[PDB]
């Protein structure tokens, strides 16, 4: 899309309708006459386009109104309201921009942000952008959180997020322009090598993937068209449903062989009755011939009865011969028909063990995408964020994904090595109690007007709690935390002294031996300039490889590499790293998934902020004081770096609106 | 609105493979037995019918008989009249057989022959006797 309308698409907004957010801030216009709505919609799209076309510089209200044309640059309070709206919710002037007018020296309000992960940083920068006192508390000795990059020498490999899913309306595209990221496309071709070490033949490789893709659609049919969503009270999981579809395809393969062979018996046995006539008729003909011969033996001249007898027997024998010839006619059709049916038997098996093992790799990939075993994923909802897909090739970051957070952390008050241990929020303010991660006895107290919590969902789910909330989080929020899924997928970094793989191939698979080990080192990435290979560990195997030393793991990697490229070809790696995301106590997981029994609605429940009870009974309802952000709170774009960043922008606008006031709604 | 072509899914089918734990595995075992059942039933009629095939070895070539290519005449030699009556006694109204016996009389000639000689050869009487068998 292009024009002013490309700005609306690139900003995740319908170019020709007012959104519900926009209606909330501009009720007069949405409820007014169709002409006004179009004016507004243009002013919105046009401002977005301006910010987009150059995102390294602030878009001031002046700059904007300058470059509108009448009739649009006529009403200047409509322009001012629109520019303020966009700036507030991070649709313009977000990320890293030169400010034209430097920030006012005196700040209003005070906000503690827990975590300098990408979502934390994105709010922190916005809030400070809005003139607030913002301090981030980070347990780690580095920012970024789950956006980790490992650097040593010229080796550079990401242990966390490493892919940008398309620039088509992605906030990261604007960020990439703001902070140089070597963004290189990911070529889609992935060859699959089996346990022996031989590449799967292309004909088989295509045949399975279609079956795979064919199976996934069937579940979606079980879900939406047969409402197969509950079994014995427990809700059905994607894994369950895939089995009920593989079983029903193996059932069908059998029903198909039965009613085929059952056509052979129903014809073999027409033949049985036909041969019984034919052998009992060759017996009547044997006898009649004898009678006709004996009757013909009588020497003429004979009486007319003895002469009738010869003729009558001759006719009768001829009539029987007609019969027996018509029956070996019919015997010929059936003889061929049985050969036809035997010649075209139906498929022997639905899937071979080799075929099934290859399929099991396609399920590993799907347990990679969702960072969880397929049994856990909700059948109805696992793919509910599939409508909001960006458009474009997926990319990687050659310089490491760590630059984006570091870029964002510029100018922010970040207290590293500071584990928040208690959040305490009351009708009049909040205090956050943290310790120092190195000597934990040394205690810190932070007072503030509002606390924004970007704790990973896995941290939020820890029992007994890593962080205590005083007063305790209400049951609707905690229940949401139990229901939601937080999964895990780990990575292994392999640093060699020479490229010994196909350099024009970004990623190549390895097929497992079992279903149970389908995730164990199932996929490798060439993505960087240097000779670095990344091996994933997903599925049920991720949780289990965390109990196994790095040497045993790098061992299993070398062996797999040796099979695909030859024992002589792969040398020992110079530097090796393994990730343990579930073990890490600052994550306790990888990213969230829609677990069975959860829905997308839970992702909205996490985002809702918490409001404390009045200190004095009978006092007026207090302002909300605890706000949440992060990858587990944005329902439309969960488990992604862009989603985390969007969640941070969203809370900053809402927090600012609550404490600085929204003057753009009149 | 419809399943992927070639993928078989039936509500009926689905309940039956979910109704308990091992129900899917149980259902396939019968089909595995229903299959072996019908499969050796084949080798057993394939066996029965291979014996009957052997019994026909030679067909009926030795019992066959050559063709009387004989020009179909019009006059009724007293010989042929008598073959007629005896044919009517053994064959009732099957003129094709009656004509086949006599050898040189067409079916119509036989057909109208009954009316002409019917009084003369008591052929009602003969026919009822043919009805008695």
């Amino acid at each position: 899309p292009s024009g002013v309308e490309g700005a609306a698409f690139q900003s995740r907004l319908p170019h020709d309708r007012m959104t519900s957010q926009e209606a909330a801030c501009f009720p007069d216009i949405i409820s007014g006459p169709q002409q006004t709505q179009k004016v507004f919609l243009f002013i919105r799209n046009r401002t977005l386009q301006l910010w987009l076309d150059n995102p390294k510089i602030q878009l001031t209200f002046e700059a904007t109104l300058q470059q509108l044309e009448a009739p649009y640059n006529s009403d200047t309070v409509l322009v001012h309201r629109v520019h303020s709206y966009l700036e507030r919710h991070g649709l313009i002037n977000f990320g890293i921009y030169k400010r034209i007018k430097p920030l006012p020296t005196k700040k209003t309000g005070k906000v503690i942000i827990i975590g300098s992960g990408v979502s934390g940083l994105a709010a922190a920068r916005q809030l400070q952008s809005f003139g607030m006192d913002v301090t981030l508390l980070e347990a780690r000795d580095r920012v970024g959180g789950r956006v980790a990059t490992f650097r040593k020498g010229n080796y550079v490999a990401d242990l966390g997020a490493m892919v940008v899913t398309g620039l088509g309306g992605n906030p990261m595209a604007v960020v990439s322009k703001q902070v140089n990221m070597e963004l290189a496309k990911i070529k889609q071709k992935c060859p699959l090598y089996e346990a022996n070490g031989q590449a799967v033949p292309k004909e088989k490789d295509e045949m399975v993937e279609q079956e795979f893709n064919r199976l996934l659609e069937a579940t979606s049919y079980l879900s939406h068209q047969l409402d197969f969503n509950v079994l014995n009270n427990k809700p059905v999981s994607l894994g369950q449903a895939l089995e009920v579809v593989i079983q029903l395809q193996e059932k069908h393969v059998k029903d198909e062989q039965i009613e085929h062979w059952k056509k052979i018996v129903k014809t073999q046995e027409e033949l049985k009755e036909l041969l019984n006539k034919m052998v009992n008729l060759k017996e009547k003909i044997k006898e009649l011939h004898q009678q006709y011969k004996e009757a013909s033996e009588v020497k003429p001249p004979r009486d007319i009865t003895a002469e009738f007898l010869v003729k009558s027997k001759h006719r009768d024998l001829t009539a029987l011969c007609k019969e027996y010839d018509e029956l070996a006619e019919t015997q010929g059709k059936l003889e061929e028909k049985l050969q036809e049916l035997e010649a075209n038997p139906p498929s022997d098996v639905y899937l071979s063990s080799r075929d099934r093992q290859i399929l099991d790799w396609h399920f590993a990939n799907l347990e990679f995408a969702n960072a969880t075993p397929l049994s856990t994923l909700s059948l109805k909802h696992w793919d509910q964020d599939d409508d909001f897909e960006f458009t474009g090739s997926h990319l990687t970051v050659r310089n490491g994904y760590s630059c984006v957070p570091v870029a964002l952390a510029e100018g922010l008050d970040i207290k590293l090595n500071t584990a928040v241990r208690q959040v305490r929020y009351t009708a009049s303010g909040c205090e956050v109690i943290a310790v120092n991660t190195r000597s934990t006895s040394q205690t810190f107290i932070y007072k503030c007007d509002a606390v924004l919590c970007t704790l990973p969902l896995g941290v939020l789910k820890q029992q007994p709690p890593a962080v205590q909330f005083v007063p305790p989080l209400p049951e609707w929020k905690t229940s949401a935390v139990q229901r939601m899924g937080f999964g895990n997928l780990n990575k292994v970094v392999l640093c060699f002294d020479r490229v010994f793989w196909d350099p024009s191939v970004n990623l190549f698979g390895h097929v497992g031996s079992t279903t149970a080990s389908r995730g164990e080192l199932f996929l490798f990435w060439n993505l960087y300039k240097a000779p670095i290979l990344l091996a994933l560990v997903a599925g049920e195997a991720a949780g289990i490889m965390e109990n196994i030393s790095d040497d045993v793991i790098v061992g299993r990697c070398l062996a797999i590499l040796k099979g695909i490229f030859g024992s002589s070809a792969v040398p020992q790696p110079k530097e090796t790293v393994v990730s343990r995301w579930r073990a890490d106590p600052w994550a306790r997981g990888s990213y969230s998934y829609v677990a069975a029994g959860s829905s997308g609605n839970d992702y909205d429940l996490m985002a809702q902020p918490i409001t404390p009870g009045p200190s004095i009974p009978g006092a007026p309802q207090p302002i909300p004081r605890l706000f949440f952000a992060g990858e587990h709170t944005i329902r439309n774009y969960p488990a992604t770096v862009h989603g985390a960043l969007l969640s941070g922008l969203r809370e900053a606008g809402r927090i600012a609106d609550q404490f600085l006031g929204a003057m753009y709604t009149l | 609105r419809k399943p992927p072509k070639g993928m078989f899914l039936s509500q009926e089918d689905v309940e039956a493979v979910s109704a308990n734990a091992t129900a899917a595995t149980t259902v396939l075992r019968q089909l595995d037995m229903e299959l072996v059942s019908v499969k050796r039933q084949i080798q057993n009629i394939k066996q029965t019918n291979s014996a009957l095939k052997e019994k026909l070895d030679g067909g009926i070539e030795p019992y066959r008989l050559p063709e009387v290519i004989q020009k179909c005449n019009a006059r009724w030699t007293t010989e042929e009249q008598l073959l007629a009556v005896q044919a009517i006694r053994k064959y009732g109204r099957d003129f094709q057989a009656i004509s086949d016996v006599i050898g040189n009389k067409s079916v119509v000639q036989v057909k109208n022959f009954f009316v002409n000689y019917r009084r003369r050869f008591n052929i009602d009487e003969v026919l009822q006797e043919w009805e008695a068998e």
